[PDB]
RNA sequence: GCGGGGGGAACCUGGGGAACUGAAACAUCUCAGUACCCAGAGGAGAGGAAAGAGAAAUCGACUCCCUGAGUAGCGGCGAG
RNA sequence: GUGUUGGCUCUUGGUCGCGCCUGCGUAGGAUAGGUGGGAGCCUGUGAACCCCCGCCUCCGGGUGGGGGGGAGGCGCCGGU
RNA sequence: GGGCCUGACUGCGAGGCCUGCAAGCCGAGCAGGGGCGAAAGCCGGGCCUAGUGAACCGGUGGUCCCGUGUGGAAGGGCCA
Protein backbone atom coordinates (compact mmCIF):
# COMPACT_ATOMS: atom_id res chain seq x y z
CA UNK A 1 0.00 0.00 0.00
CA UNK A 2 3.01 2.39 0.74
CA UNK A 3 4.58 4.07 -2.36
CA UNK A 4 5.49 0.10 -2.95
CA UNK A 5 3.02 -1.57 -4.80
CA UNK A 6 3.50 -4.32 -6.57
CA UNK A 7 2.89 -4.83 -10.77
CA UNK A 8 4.32 -7.05 -12.87
CA UNK A 9 5.45 -7.65 -16.94
CA UNK A 10 3.02 -8.99 -19.57
CA UNK A 11 4.34 -8.69 -23.25
CA UNK A 12 2.91 -7.60 -26.86
CA UNK A 13 -0.44 -10.59 -26.04
CA UNK A 14 2.26 -13.46 -26.84
CA UNK A 15 2.85 -14.21 -22.42
CA UNK A 16 3.19 -12.22 -19.61
CA UNK A 17 6.58 -12.67 -17.25
CA UNK A 18 6.14 -11.26 -13.38
CA UNK A 19 8.23 -9.63 -10.41
CA UNK A 20 6.85 -6.80 -8.12
CA UNK A 21 8.32 -3.20 -8.62
CA UNK A 22 7.14 -0.08 -6.73
CA UNK A 23 5.22 2.96 -7.56
CA UNK A 24 7.30 5.77 -5.72
CA UNK A 25 9.65 8.43 -7.88
CA UNK A 26 8.25 8.19 -11.94
CA UNK A 27 4.88 6.68 -10.66
CA UNK A 28 3.15 4.76 -13.57
CA UNK A 29 5.57 5.30 -16.40
CA UNK A 30 5.89 1.61 -17.07
CA UNK A 31 7.19 -0.03 -20.75
CA UNK A 32 10.17 -1.55 -19.22
CA UNK A 33 11.61 -4.51 -21.87
CA UNK A 34 11.85 -8.19 -20.31
CA UNK A 35 11.63 -11.36 -23.23
CA UNK A 36 8.97 -13.51 -22.66
CA UNK A 37 9.40 -16.76 -23.85
CA UNK A 38 7.36 -15.79 -27.15
CA UNK A 39 9.33 -16.64 -29.72
CA UNK A 40 12.93 -16.63 -28.88
CA UNK A 41 13.68 -13.66 -26.33
CA UNK A 42 11.35 -10.53 -27.93
CA UNK A 43 10.51 -7.23 -26.89
CA UNK A 44 7.96 -7.89 -24.01
CA UNK A 45 7.15 -4.80 -22.93
CA UNK A 46 6.01 -5.33 -19.67
CA UNK A 47 3.89 -2.51 -18.31
CA UNK A 48 0.11 -5.11 -16.97
CA UNK A 49 -1.24 -3.81 -13.95
CA UNK B 1 -55.42 15.44 -37.30
CA UNK B 2 -54.53 17.35 -40.23
CA UNK B 3 -51.06 18.92 -40.47
CA UNK B 4 -48.83 21.65 -41.55
CA UNK B 5 -46.59 20.19 -44.60
CA UNK B 6 -47.38 19.80 -48.71
CA UNK B 7 -45.27 16.56 -47.85
CA UNK B 8 -48.61 14.95 -46.99
CA UNK B 9 -49.17 13.20 -49.82
CA UNK B 10 -45.22 11.40 -49.47
CA UNK B 11 -46.46 11.02 -45.70
CA UNK B 12 -49.21 8.70 -46.98
CA UNK B 13 -46.68 6.87 -48.86
CA UNK B 14 -45.63 6.85 -45.58
CA UNK B 15 -47.29 4.21 -43.35
CA UNK B 16 -45.12 3.79 -40.17
CA UNK B 17 -46.32 0.49 -38.69
CA UNK B 18 -43.63 -1.57 -40.02
CA UNK B 19 -39.75 -1.07 -39.85
CA UNK B 20 -39.49 -3.10 -43.53
CA UNK B 21 -36.07 -3.59 -45.18
CA UNK B 22 -33.11 -2.22 -46.50
CA UNK B 23 -33.57 -2.73 -50.85
CA UNK B 24 -37.08 -2.52 -50.01
CA UNK B 25 -36.76 1.29 -48.65
CA UNK B 26 -34.40 1.87 -51.63
CA UNK B 27 -37.31 1.59 -53.78
CA UNK B 28 -40.21 3.35 -51.41
CA UNK B 29 -37.85 6.05 -50.38
CA UNK B 30 -36.74 6.50 -54.27
CA UNK B 31 -40.40 7.29 -55.16
CA UNK B 32 -40.97 8.70 -51.74
CA UNK B 33 -39.35 12.08 -52.81
CA UNK B 34 -37.80 13.72 -56.05
CA UNK B 35 -39.17 17.43 -54.82
CA UNK B 36 -36.64 20.31 -56.27
CA UNK B 37 -33.92 18.77 -58.13
CA UNK B 38 -33.59 14.63 -57.32
CA UNK B 39 -33.90 13.43 -53.42
CA UNK B 40 -30.38 13.33 -51.10
CA UNK B 41 -31.74 10.36 -49.06
CA UNK B 42 -29.66 9.40 -46.36
CA UNK B 43 -29.40 6.92 -43.22
CA UNK B 44 -28.92 7.75 -40.08
CA UNK B 45 -29.48 5.67 -36.70
CA UNK B 46 -28.73 5.45 -32.85
CA UNK B 47 -26.60 2.79 -30.77
CA UNK B 48 -26.46 1.92 -26.87
CA UNK B 49 -23.69 3.66 -25.81
CA UNK B 50 -22.97 6.64 -23.68
CA UNK B 51 -20.29 8.61 -25.72
CA UNK B 52 -19.91 11.30 -22.62
CA UNK B 53 -16.85 8.02 -21.75
CA UNK B 54 -15.21 8.43 -24.81
CA UNK B 55 -14.57 4.62 -24.45
CA UNK B 56 -17.04 3.70 -27.07
CA UNK B 57 -17.08 6.94 -29.38
CA UNK B 58 -16.56 5.94 -32.58
CA UNK B 59 -16.40 6.88 -36.43
CA UNK B 60 -14.24 6.27 -39.15
CA UNK B 61 -15.97 5.37 -42.88
CA UNK B 62 -16.65 2.12 -44.29
CA UNK B 63 -15.92 2.34 -48.57
CA UNK B 64 -19.67 2.22 -50.35
CA UNK B 65 -18.64 2.30 -53.67
CA UNK B 66 -20.14 5.03 -56.34
CA UNK B 67 -18.73 8.13 -57.77
CA UNK B 68 -18.68 11.15 -56.04
CA UNK B 69 -18.13 14.88 -55.23
CA UNK B 70 -19.91 16.51 -52.42
CA UNK B 71 -19.91 16.51 -48.35
CA UNK B 72 -17.30 16.71 -45.46
CA UNK B 73 -14.11 18.77 -47.05
CA UNK B 74 -10.28 17.63 -45.83
CA UNK B 75 -7.20 19.08 -46.10
CA UNK B 76 -4.32 17.05 -47.20
CA UNK B 77 -1.11 18.06 -45.23
CA UNK B 78 2.18 17.02 -46.66
CA UNK B 79 4.83 17.66 -49.26
CA UNK B 80 5.08 17.70 -53.01
CA UNK B 81 4.44 14.10 -54.26
CA UNK B 82 1.80 13.37 -51.35
CA UNK B 83 0.28 17.20 -52.29
CA UNK B 84 0.31 14.87 -55.97
CA UNK B 85 -1.55 11.61 -54.89
CA UNK B 86 -4.21 12.77 -52.25
CA UNK B 87 -4.84 16.20 -54.50
CA UNK B 88 -5.41 14.10 -57.26
CA UNK B 89 -6.88 11.14 -55.60
CA UNK B 90 -10.10 14.12 -54.51
CA UNK B 91 -9.14 17.03 -52.50
CA UNK B 92 -11.35 19.65 -51.63
CA UNK B 93 -7.79 21.58 -49.18
CA UNK B 94 -4.65 20.68 -50.48
CA UNK B 95 -0.98 21.92 -48.75
CA UNK B 96 0.86 21.28 -45.81
CA UNK B 97 2.39 22.65 -42.76
CA UNK B 98 2.41 25.64 -45.22
CA UNK B 99 -1.48 25.59 -45.25
CA UNK B 100 -1.26 24.05 -41.62
CA UNK B 101 0.54 27.95 -41.04
CA UNK B 102 -2.12 29.64 -43.02
CA UNK B 103 -4.52 27.87 -40.54
CA UNK B 104 -2.94 28.86 -37.38
CA UNK B 105 -3.44 32.33 -39.05
CA UNK B 106 -6.91 32.92 -40.07
CA UNK B 107 -7.65 29.87 -42.69
CA UNK B 108 -9.33 26.74 -42.00
CA UNK B 109 -11.98 25.38 -44.45
CA UNK B 110 -11.94 21.11 -44.33
CA UNK B 111 -13.64 19.51 -41.38
CA UNK B 112 -11.58 16.18 -41.62
CA UNK B 113 -7.77 16.61 -41.42
CA UNK B 114 -5.61 14.08 -43.09
CA UNK B 115 -1.74 14.61 -43.23
CA UNK B 116 1.03 12.25 -44.38
CA UNK B 117 3.87 11.27 -41.90
CA UNK B 118 5.70 13.71 -43.50
CA UNK B 119 4.15 17.07 -41.96
CA UNK B 120 2.26 15.66 -39.60
CA UNK B 121 4.16 17.13 -36.74
CA UNK B 122 3.92 20.27 -38.05
CA UNK B 123 0.18 19.43 -38.28
CA UNK B 124 -0.63 17.93 -35.21
CA UNK B 125 1.25 20.33 -32.78
CA UNK B 126 1.58 23.82 -34.62
CA UNK B 127 -2.41 23.16 -35.87
CA UNK B 128 -3.42 21.16 -32.71
CA UNK B 129 -3.93 23.95 -30.77
CA UNK B 130 -6.40 25.16 -33.59
CA UNK B 131 -8.03 22.26 -35.44
CA UNK B 132 -8.45 21.23 -31.79
CA UNK B 133 -11.84 20.07 -30.23
CA UNK B 134 -13.15 21.30 -33.46
CA UNK B 135 -12.30 17.59 -35.03
CA UNK B 136 -10.32 19.11 -37.48
CA UNK B 137 -6.58 17.57 -36.60
CA UNK B 138 -4.92 14.66 -37.50
CA UNK B 139 -5.24 11.32 -35.58
CA UNK B 140 -3.38 7.75 -36.34
CA UNK B 141 -6.28 5.80 -36.02
CA UNK B 142 -9.33 8.17 -37.04
CA UNK B 143 -8.58 7.93 -40.87
CA UNK B 144 -6.55 11.49 -40.32
CA UNK B 145 -2.50 10.41 -40.77
CA UNK B 146 -0.73 8.49 -42.63
CA UNK B 147 1.21 7.93 -45.44
CA UNK B 148 -1.87 7.27 -47.84
CA UNK B 149 -2.56 10.84 -48.50
CA UNK B 150 -3.72 9.87 -51.89
CA UNK B 151 -5.59 6.58 -51.14
CA UNK B 152 -7.93 8.35 -48.64
CA UNK B 153 -8.38 11.40 -50.36
CA UNK B 154 -9.22 9.34 -53.40
CA UNK B 155 -11.74 7.80 -51.96
CA UNK B 156 -13.05 11.12 -50.24
CA UNK B 157 -13.85 11.80 -54.33
CA UNK B 158 -14.73 8.45 -56.10
CA UNK B 159 -17.23 7.57 -52.64
CA UNK B 160 -16.63 8.26 -48.86
CA UNK B 161 -19.23 8.72 -46.24
CA UNK B 162 -18.12 8.52 -42.87
CA UNK B 163 -19.20 8.11 -39.22
CA UNK B 164 -19.44 9.46 -36.09
CA UNK B 165 -21.41 9.40 -33.62
CA UNK B 166 -23.17 12.98 -32.15
CA UNK B 167 -23.74 13.96 -28.59
CA UNK B 168 -26.54 11.18 -27.94
CA UNK B 169 -25.23 8.40 -29.46
CA UNK B 170 -26.15 8.38 -33.32
CA UNK B 171 -24.73 8.34 -36.63
CA UNK B 172 -25.35 9.63 -40.24
CA UNK B 173 -24.63 8.66 -43.76
CA UNK B 174 -25.59 8.27 -47.53
CA UNK B 175 -25.78 5.33 -48.91
CA UNK B 176 -27.81 5.40 -52.26
CA UNK B 177 -28.99 8.20 -54.65
CA UNK B 178 -32.41 9.34 -55.23
CA UNK B 179 -33.09 8.03 -58.31
CA UNK B 180 -30.11 5.02 -57.85
CA UNK B 181 -30.88 1.69 -58.40
CA UNK B 182 -32.75 -0.03 -55.56
CA UNK B 183 -30.40 -2.77 -55.49
CA UNK B 184 -27.32 0.09 -55.36
CA UNK B 185 -29.13 1.77 -51.72
CA UNK B 186 -29.41 -1.53 -50.62
CA UNK B 187 -25.67 -2.61 -51.14
CA UNK B 188 -24.27 0.76 -49.79
CA UNK B 189 -26.71 1.06 -47.05
CA UNK B 190 -24.91 -2.67 -46.22
CA UNK B 191 -21.20 -1.30 -46.56
CA UNK B 192 -22.42 1.36 -44.11
CA UNK B 193 -24.04 -1.80 -41.88
CA UNK B 194 -20.90 -3.41 -42.07
CA UNK B 195 -18.33 -1.00 -41.15
CA UNK B 196 -20.54 0.76 -39.03
CA UNK B 197 -21.50 -2.57 -37.30
CA UNK B 198 -17.20 -2.84 -36.99
CA UNK B 199 -16.86 0.23 -35.14
CA UNK B 200 -19.08 -1.14 -32.87
CA UNK B 201 -17.10 0.07 -29.58
CA UNK B 202 -16.76 -3.08 -26.96
CA UNK B 203 -18.10 -0.76 -24.61
CA UNK B 204 -21.90 -1.90 -26.06
CA UNK B 205 -24.16 -4.04 -23.75
CA UNK B 206 -27.08 -5.50 -25.10
CA UNK B 207 -29.25 -3.96 -27.85
CA UNK B 208 -26.48 -2.10 -29.96
CA UNK B 209 -28.11 -0.84 -32.82
CA UNK B 210 -31.12 0.40 -32.03
CA UNK B 211 -32.61 2.29 -34.57
CA UNK B 212 -31.17 1.62 -37.55
CA UNK B 213 -33.23 3.56 -40.83
CA UNK B 214 -33.46 5.43 -44.42
CA UNK B 215 -34.80 8.80 -44.10
CA UNK B 216 -34.54 11.61 -47.03
CA UNK B 217 -33.23 14.96 -46.44
CA UNK B 218 -36.29 16.89 -46.57
CA UNK B 219 -38.71 13.73 -47.61
CA UNK B 220 -39.74 10.31 -45.78
CA UNK B 221 -38.45 8.96 -42.55
CA UNK B 222 -38.84 4.94 -42.01
CA UNK B 223 -36.68 2.34 -40.40
CA UNK B 224 -35.33 -0.09 -42.07
CA UNK B 225 -34.35 -4.01 -40.78
CA UNK B 226 -30.58 -4.05 -42.19
CA UNK B 227 -30.84 -8.04 -41.56
CA UNK B 228 -33.36 -8.65 -44.75
CA UNK C 1 -51.01 -39.31 17.68
CA UNK C 2 -53.37 -35.95 17.64
CA UNK C 3 -52.17 -33.96 15.05
CA UNK C 4 -50.78 -35.55 12.03
CA UNK C 5 -52.86 -33.85 9.01
CA UNK C 6 -56.08 -36.22 8.45
CA UNK C 7 -55.48 -36.43 4.98
CA UNK C 8 -52.28 -38.14 5.29
CA UNK C 9 -49.21 -37.65 7.24
CA UNK C 10 -47.63 -34.48 7.96
CA UNK C 11 -46.47 -34.34 11.47
CA UNK C 12 -42.35 -34.42 12.37
CA UNK C 13 -38.54 -34.16 12.09
CA UNK C 14 -36.23 -31.32 11.81
CA UNK C 15 -32.44 -31.25 12.07
CA UNK C 16 -30.80 -27.95 11.00
CA UNK C 17 -28.58 -24.42 11.28
CA UNK C 18 -26.02 -22.61 8.79
CA UNK C 19 -23.71 -20.31 9.85
CA UNK C 20 -22.10 -18.58 6.84
CA UNK C 21 -21.63 -18.58 3.21
CA UNK C 22 -19.49 -17.14 0.55
CA UNK C 23 -18.26 -20.32 -1.69
CA UNK C 24 -18.35 -20.21 -5.65
CA UNK C 25 -18.31 -16.29 -4.43
CA UNK C 26 -14.56 -15.66 -3.05
CA UNK C 27 -13.44 -19.02 -0.62
CA UNK C 28 -15.49 -21.95 1.38
CA UNK C 29 -18.17 -22.41 3.69
CA UNK C 30 -18.07 -20.48 7.21
CA UNK C 31 -19.45 -23.66 8.27
CA UNK C 32 -21.70 -24.54 11.58
CA UNK C 33 -24.68 -24.10 13.43
CA UNK C 34 -26.00 -27.40 15.32
CA UNK C 35 -29.50 -26.78 15.18
CA UNK C 36 -32.70 -28.72 15.53
CA UNK C 37 -36.49 -27.97 15.10
CA UNK C 38 -40.25 -28.65 14.43
CA UNK C 39 -41.83 -28.15 10.82
CA UNK C 40 -45.55 -28.04 9.82
CA UNK C 41 -49.28 -26.95 8.42
CA UNK C 42 -52.76 -25.43 9.16
CA UNK C 43 -56.37 -25.77 10.27
CA UNK C 44 -60.33 -25.51 8.89
CA UNK C 45 -63.59 -26.87 8.39
CA UNK C 46 -67.22 -27.55 6.20
CA UNK C 47 -70.37 -29.28 6.55
CA UNK C 48 -71.29 -33.01 6.61
CA UNK C 49 -75.17 -32.18 6.15
CA UNK C 50 -76.47 -29.53 8.90
CA UNK C 51 -73.98 -29.95 11.46
CA UNK C 52 -69.91 -30.75 10.57
CA UNK C 53 -66.09 -29.81 10.77
CA UNK C 54 -63.19 -30.96 9.12
CA UNK C 55 -60.26 -30.14 11.21
CA UNK C 56 -57.31 -31.77 8.28
CA UNK C 57 -54.24 -30.16 7.12
CA UNK C 58 -53.64 -27.44 5.01
CA UNK C 59 -53.14 -28.18 1.09
CA UNK C 60 -53.93 -31.66 1.69
CA UNK C 61 -57.35 -30.40 2.50
CA UNK C 62 -58.18 -28.07 -0.05
CA UNK C 63 -57.89 -30.26 -2.61
CA UNK C 64 -59.45 -32.83 -0.55
CA UNK C 65 -62.59 -30.97 0.70
CA UNK C 66 -63.20 -30.29 -2.32
CA UNK C 67 -63.23 -33.78 -3.00
CA UNK C 68 -66.03 -35.09 -0.58
CA UNK C 69 -67.51 -31.92 -1.62
CA UNK C 70 -68.29 -34.14 -4.46
CA UNK C 71 -68.93 -36.27 -2.22
C1' G D 1 -72.04 -61.91 16.53
C1' C D 2 -65.88 -60.49 16.22
C1' G D 3 -60.74 -57.81 17.39
C1' G D 4 -57.35 -56.21 20.87
C1' G D 5 -55.46 -55.59 24.51
C1' G D 6 -51.24 -58.68 28.57
C1' G D 7 -46.60 -60.56 28.04
C1' G D 8 -41.53 -62.02 26.87
C1' A D 9 -33.51 -63.11 28.12
C1' A D 10 -31.54 -61.47 22.56
C1' C D 11 -32.35 -61.02 17.93
C1' C D 12 -36.03 -56.97 14.90
C1' U D 13 -38.62 -52.07 12.18
C1' G D 14 -39.70 -47.49 12.74
C1' G D 15 -40.60 -43.58 16.21
C1' G D 16 -37.06 -39.58 19.17
C1' G D 17 -32.54 -39.37 20.23
C1' A D 18 -26.74 -37.30 24.29
C1' A D 19 -21.98 -35.70 26.59
C1' C D 20 -17.64 -37.74 27.23
C1' U D 21 -12.67 -39.49 24.81
C1' G D 22 -10.38 -38.13 19.59
C1' A D 23 -9.35 -34.19 16.69
C1' A D 24 -2.69 -34.01 22.92
C1' A D 25 -7.05 -26.98 23.33
C1' C D 26 -11.81 -26.89 20.56
C1' A D 27 -16.52 -24.27 18.80
C1' U D 28 -17.12 -27.42 12.20
C1' C D 29 -15.87 -32.54 13.16
C1' U D 30 -15.90 -36.80 16.98
C1' C D 31 -17.69 -41.14 18.92
C1' A D 32 -23.10 -41.85 15.65
C1' G D 33 -27.54 -42.66 14.38
C1' U D 34 -23.80 -45.30 19.21
C1' A D 35 -26.11 -45.36 24.58
C1' C D 36 -31.00 -44.61 26.18
C1' C D 37 -37.22 -43.23 26.40
C1' C D 38 -41.04 -45.05 23.07
C1' A D 39 -44.62 -47.82 19.52
C1' G D 40 -45.04 -51.95 17.51
C1' A D 41 -45.46 -56.65 13.86
C1' G D 42 -42.61 -61.98 15.03
C1' G D 43 -40.81 -66.34 15.70
C1' A D 44 -38.04 -63.61 13.13
C1' G D 45 -39.24 -59.80 11.24
C1' A D 46 -36.05 -56.49 7.07
C1' G D 47 -36.03 -56.04 2.37
C1' G D 48 -38.43 -58.33 -1.49
C1' A D 49 -39.94 -58.19 -9.81
C1' A D 50 -36.56 -52.30 -11.50
C1' A D 51 -39.07 -44.38 -13.63
C1' G D 52 -32.42 -50.55 -11.06
C1' A D 53 -27.85 -51.41 -12.65
C1' G D 54 -24.22 -49.99 -16.29
C1' A D 55 -22.39 -48.66 -20.80
C1' A D 56 -20.67 -54.06 -23.33
C1' A D 57 -25.68 -52.84 -28.83
C1' U D 58 -24.93 -56.06 -20.92
C1' C D 59 -27.23 -57.50 -17.21
C1' G D 60 -31.50 -58.84 -15.03
C1' A D 61 -36.12 -59.52 -7.76
C1' C D 62 -34.96 -59.25 -2.53
C1' U D 63 -31.61 -60.87 1.57
C1' C D 64 -26.82 -62.59 3.72
C1' C D 65 -21.21 -64.31 2.95
C1' C D 66 -16.29 -63.66 0.42
C1' U D 67 -14.22 -59.74 -2.82
C1' G D 68 -14.73 -55.51 -4.32
C1' A D 69 -9.75 -50.52 -2.56
C1' G D 70 -10.01 -49.09 2.95
C1' U D 71 -8.97 -47.60 -3.08
C1' A D 72 -13.50 -44.32 -5.62
C1' G D 73 -13.44 -40.56 -2.20
C1' C D 74 -16.13 -37.11 2.44
C1' G D 75 -13.29 -33.18 5.32
C1' G D 76 -10.79 -26.50 10.71
C1' C D 77 -8.94 -32.15 3.10
C1' G D 78 -6.88 -32.20 9.74
C1' A D 79 -8.68 -37.15 13.69
C1' G D 80 -10.39 -39.28 10.83
C1' G E 1 -42.35 -12.40 1.82
C1' U E 2 -45.96 -15.99 1.63
C1' G E 3 -50.36 -19.69 2.80
C1' U E 4 -55.42 -19.92 4.71
C1' U E 5 -56.72 -14.24 5.38
C1' G E 6 -62.70 -12.77 0.96
C1' G E 7 -65.43 -7.67 -0.92
C1' C E 8 -66.26 -2.84 -3.20
C1' U E 9 -63.43 1.32 -3.28
C1' C E 10 -60.61 7.02 -2.84
C1' U E 11 -55.90 7.12 -4.49
C1' U E 12 -50.54 8.07 -5.19
C1' G E 13 -45.59 6.71 -7.07
C1' G E 14 -41.52 4.43 -10.52
C1' U E 15 -41.18 2.46 -15.27
C1' C E 16 -41.20 1.59 -20.46
C1' G E 17 -44.51 2.04 -24.95
C1' C E 18 -46.53 6.25 -28.22
C1' G E 19 -48.53 11.96 -28.39
C1' C E 20 -47.92 16.61 -27.24
C1' C E 21 -45.12 20.68 -25.44
C1' U E 22 -39.57 22.75 -24.05
C1' G E 23 -33.93 24.52 -24.56
C1' C E 24 -32.46 32.73 -23.54
C1' G E 25 -23.65 32.45 -20.33
C1' U E 26 -22.31 35.75 -25.44
C1' A E 27 -21.93 38.56 -31.56
C1' G E 28 -25.98 36.46 -32.98
C1' G E 29 -32.32 40.65 -38.48
C1' A E 30 -32.99 36.57 -33.52
C1' U E 31 -34.57 32.44 -25.98
C1' A E 32 -29.52 27.92 -32.55
C1' G E 33 -31.13 22.05 -26.86
C1' G E 34 -27.82 18.73 -30.53
C1' U E 35 -26.20 16.03 -34.47
C1' G E 36 -28.14 14.25 -39.81
C1' G E 37 -30.24 15.08 -44.58
C1' G E 38 -29.54 20.12 -46.39
C1' A E 39 -31.96 25.81 -51.10
C1' G E 40 -35.60 25.32 -51.09
C1' C E 41 -40.40 25.40 -49.32
C1' C E 42 -46.57 26.68 -49.87
C1' U E 43 -51.06 27.91 -51.00
C1' G E 44 -58.81 23.80 -47.17
C1' U E 45 -54.68 31.19 -44.26
C1' G E 46 -56.67 32.28 -51.63
C1' A E 47 -51.98 36.16 -46.92
C1' A E 48 -46.06 36.99 -42.76
C1' C E 49 -50.52 42.52 -43.69
C1' C E 50 -54.07 42.59 -40.24
C1' C E 51 -57.71 40.21 -36.23
C1' C E 52 -58.33 37.67 -31.88
C1' C E 53 -58.00 33.26 -29.34
C1' G E 54 -55.06 28.65 -27.05
C1' C E 55 -50.05 27.87 -24.61
C1' C E 56 -45.01 28.07 -22.56
C1' U E 57 -41.47 32.44 -20.50
C1' C E 58 -35.16 35.44 -18.78
C1' C E 59 -38.81 42.69 -21.36
C1' G E 60 -38.63 40.49 -26.33
C1' G E 61 -40.27 35.55 -28.47
C1' G E 62 -41.20 30.61 -29.57
C1' U E 63 -45.64 27.64 -30.88
C1' G E 64 -51.03 25.70 -31.99
C1' G E 65 -55.73 27.35 -33.77
C1' G E 66 -60.61 30.58 -35.90
C1' G E 67 -60.86 34.46 -39.54
C1' G E 68 -60.15 38.39 -42.54
C1' G E 69 -59.24 37.29 -49.25
C1' G E 70 -56.55 39.43 -54.17
C1' A E 71 -48.79 36.48 -56.62
C1' G E 72 -47.38 37.14 -51.84
C1' G E 73 -43.40 35.59 -47.96
C1' C E 74 -39.78 33.25 -46.18
C1' G E 75 -35.70 29.41 -45.92
C1' C E 76 -31.69 30.57 -50.10
C1' C E 77 -28.34 34.53 -51.07
C1' G E 78 -25.54 37.01 -47.19
C1' G E 79 -24.40 37.30 -42.70
C1' U E 80 -23.24 36.21 -36.63
C1' G F 1 31.30 11.77 -12.89
C1' G F 2 29.75 10.87 -18.26
C1' G F 3 27.76 7.30 -22.50
C1' C F 4 25.09 3.78 -24.18
C1' C F 5 21.36 -0.72 -21.87
C1' U F 6 18.28 -4.42 -19.68
C1' G F 7 20.01 -10.99 -17.72
C1' A F 8 16.45 -7.29 -11.19
C1' C F 9 16.69 -13.25 -18.51
C1' U F 10 13.61 -18.71 -19.14
C1' G F 11 15.71 -23.73 -19.41
C1' C F 12 19.34 -25.09 -15.77
C1' G F 13 22.85 -26.50 -13.15
C1' A F 14 27.90 -30.00 -11.51
C1' G F 15 29.46 -29.56 -7.16
C1' G F 16 30.01 -27.39 -1.86
C1' C F 17 28.45 -23.67 2.96
C1' C F 18 25.82 -24.72 7.37
C1' U F 19 21.22 -28.29 9.12
C1' G F 20 18.97 -34.19 12.14
C1' C F 21 13.60 -32.19 10.03
C1' A F 22 12.40 -28.20 6.49
C1' A F 23 14.94 -24.61 5.69
C1' G F 24 18.07 -20.81 4.07
C1' C F 25 22.72 -20.14 1.32
C1' C F 26 27.47 -20.34 -2.60
C1' G F 27 28.02 -21.45 -7.99
C1' A F 28 31.83 -22.61 -12.69
C1' G F 29 29.93 -24.23 -16.86
C1' C F 30 26.05 -26.18 -21.50
C1' A F 31 21.39 -24.11 -24.27
C1' G F 32 17.98 -20.43 -26.23
C1' G F 33 18.50 -14.65 -25.86
C1' G F 34 19.88 -10.70 -25.84
C1' G F 35 23.53 -5.70 -23.94
C1' C F 36 28.43 -2.66 -22.44
C1' G F 37 33.69 -2.73 -25.90
C1' A F 38 36.29 -3.49 -31.57
C1' A F 39 37.32 -6.70 -28.68
C1' A F 40 40.68 -10.12 -24.04
C1' G F 41 35.23 -10.59 -21.31
C1' C F 42 31.32 -8.64 -17.27
C1' C F 43 25.55 -9.03 -16.87
C1' G F 44 20.86 -14.69 -14.79
C1' G F 45 19.77 -6.83 -9.55
C1' G F 46 22.16 -3.96 -6.13
C1' C F 47 29.09 -3.91 -2.14
C1' C F 48 28.07 -7.68 0.93
C1' U F 49 25.64 -10.17 6.56
C1' A F 50 18.50 -8.29 8.61
C1' G F 51 13.35 -5.64 4.56
C1' U F 52 10.71 -12.64 6.22
C1' G F 53 6.15 -16.76 6.84
C1' A F 54 4.48 -23.81 5.74
C1' A F 55 -0.12 -25.91 4.94
C1' C F 56 -4.86 -25.40 3.94
C1' C F 57 -8.50 -22.16 1.65
C1' G F 58 -9.84 -19.16 -2.26
C1' G F 59 -8.53 -15.04 -6.85
C1' U F 60 -6.68 -13.62 -11.25
C1' G F 61 -3.39 -13.83 -16.28
C1' G F 62 -2.85 -19.00 -18.62
C1' U F 63 -2.97 -23.48 -20.32
C1' C F 64 -5.88 -25.86 -23.74
C1' C F 65 -4.49 -31.86 -19.61
C1' C F 66 -9.29 -33.95 -17.28
C1' G F 67 -14.63 -34.43 -17.68
C1' U F 68 -17.66 -39.33 -14.09
C1' G F 69 -22.35 -42.84 -21.66
C1' U F 70 -20.80 -38.78 -26.18
C1' G F 71 -20.60 -33.80 -28.01
C1' G F 72 -19.66 -29.41 -24.98
C1' A F 73 -19.94 -27.48 -19.69
C1' A F 74 -20.56 -26.32 -14.38
C1' G F 75 -16.68 -27.85 -12.67
C1' G F 76 -12.08 -28.97 -12.66
C1' G F 77 -5.30 -31.13 -13.19
C1' C F 78 -0.16 -28.22 -13.96
C1' C F 79 2.08 -22.95 -15.09
C1' A F 80 2.62 -17.77 -13.75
Amino acid sequence: RIKLLLECTECKRRNYATEKNKRNTPNKLELRKYCPWCRKHTVHREVKI
Amino acid sequence: PKHGKRYRALLEKVDPNKIYTIDEAAHLVKELATAKFDETVEVHAKLGIDPRRSDQNVRGTVSLPHGLGKQVRVLAIAKGEKIKEAEEAGADYVGGEEIIQKILDGWMDFDAVVATPDVMGAVGSKLGRILGPRGLLPNPKAGTVGFNIGEIIREIKAGRIEFRNDKTGAIHAPVGKASFPPEKLADNIRAFIRALEAHKPEGAKGTFLRSVYVTTTMGPSVRINPHS
Amino acid sequence: MKEGIHPKLVPARIICGCGNVIETYSTKPEIYVEVCSKCHPFYTGQQRFVDTEGRVERFQRRYGDSYRKGR
